[PDB]
């Protein structure tokens, strides 16, 4: 019986300055489905160089591959986990270069794969909201 | 079918190593009976100090499994490392 319902976990979309440091809480939504497991790349568009990987407290601890910006969670005990709304999964952090150019430099999912406490796939019920850094101005 | 050869990772023996075999060997680490591993399934499992790392056939009443072999499951699933691991 595959869990039922449903989340949306989000990519905000921030703005920043050139030379900035960016922290990005990427956070789940409407939380209505118990989450065992996950996997799934997160990367953002050049030249935003990237920063590191913190796990966040909304599902299970973050397992980060920084080379690949790969990242995945496994509940300790297979469990699945019903979010708080608002919760951060992971937490990124991205650094704009200071000759960045104006504009939307999109940071998004990929490759996810998104499992229930059985080991049924769920991917599908997970609505994944990209975001972005949006870059001003100096 | 007394001994099989591992596919390493694979707990619920869908071709697949990803997170749902995590959380499965999790929830069987747990507790045994949540979850109705295979024989084949135990062999794929024991992904860490396995019986043979050149991944011959082995003895599905000898593995041993722990979280560490859940750990190593889930570094290989983000490409951290390649199974087997010892230690
Ligand atoms: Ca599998
Ligand atoms: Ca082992």
């Amino acid at each position: 019986t595959p869990a039922t319902g449903s989340a949306e976990w989000v990519i905000p979309t921030v703005n920043a300055k050139p030379g900035e440091k960016v922290t990005m809480d990427v956070v789940v939504k409407n939380s209505a489905i118990e989450v065992a497991g996950a996997q799934f790349n997160i990367k953002q568009t050049a030249p935003i160089a990237y920063g590191s990987a913190a796990s966040g407290d909304a599902y299970a601890a973050i397992v980060p591959n920084e080379t690949e910006q790969y990242y995945a969670f496994g509940e300790g005990i297979g469990k699945g986990i019903k979010a708080a709304d608002g919760a951060k999964i992971i937490t990124l952090t991205f650094n704009v270069p200071a000759d960045c150019a104006k504009g939307t430099y999109p940071v998004k999912w990929s490759n996810a794969f998104i499992t229930d406490t059985n080991g049924n796939k769920i991917t599908d019920k997970i609505t994944l909201t990209d975001g972005a850094i949006v870059v001003g101005d100096t | 079918h007394m001994a099989s050869k591992p596919v390493w990772g694979d707990v619920n023996c869908d071709g697949d190593v990803n997170v749902a075999d995590v959380v499965l060997l999790n929830k069987w680490l747990n507790n045994n009976a949540d979850y109705a591993m295979t024989d084949q399934g135990k062999v794929n499992a024991d992904c860490f100090n396995p019986q043979d790392a050149n991944g011959g056939a082995v003895d599905a009443s000898k593995v041993d499994l722990t979280k560490t072999d859940s750990d190593a499951i889930i570094k290989s699933v983000v490409h951290l490392i390649t199974l087997p691991a010892k230690g």
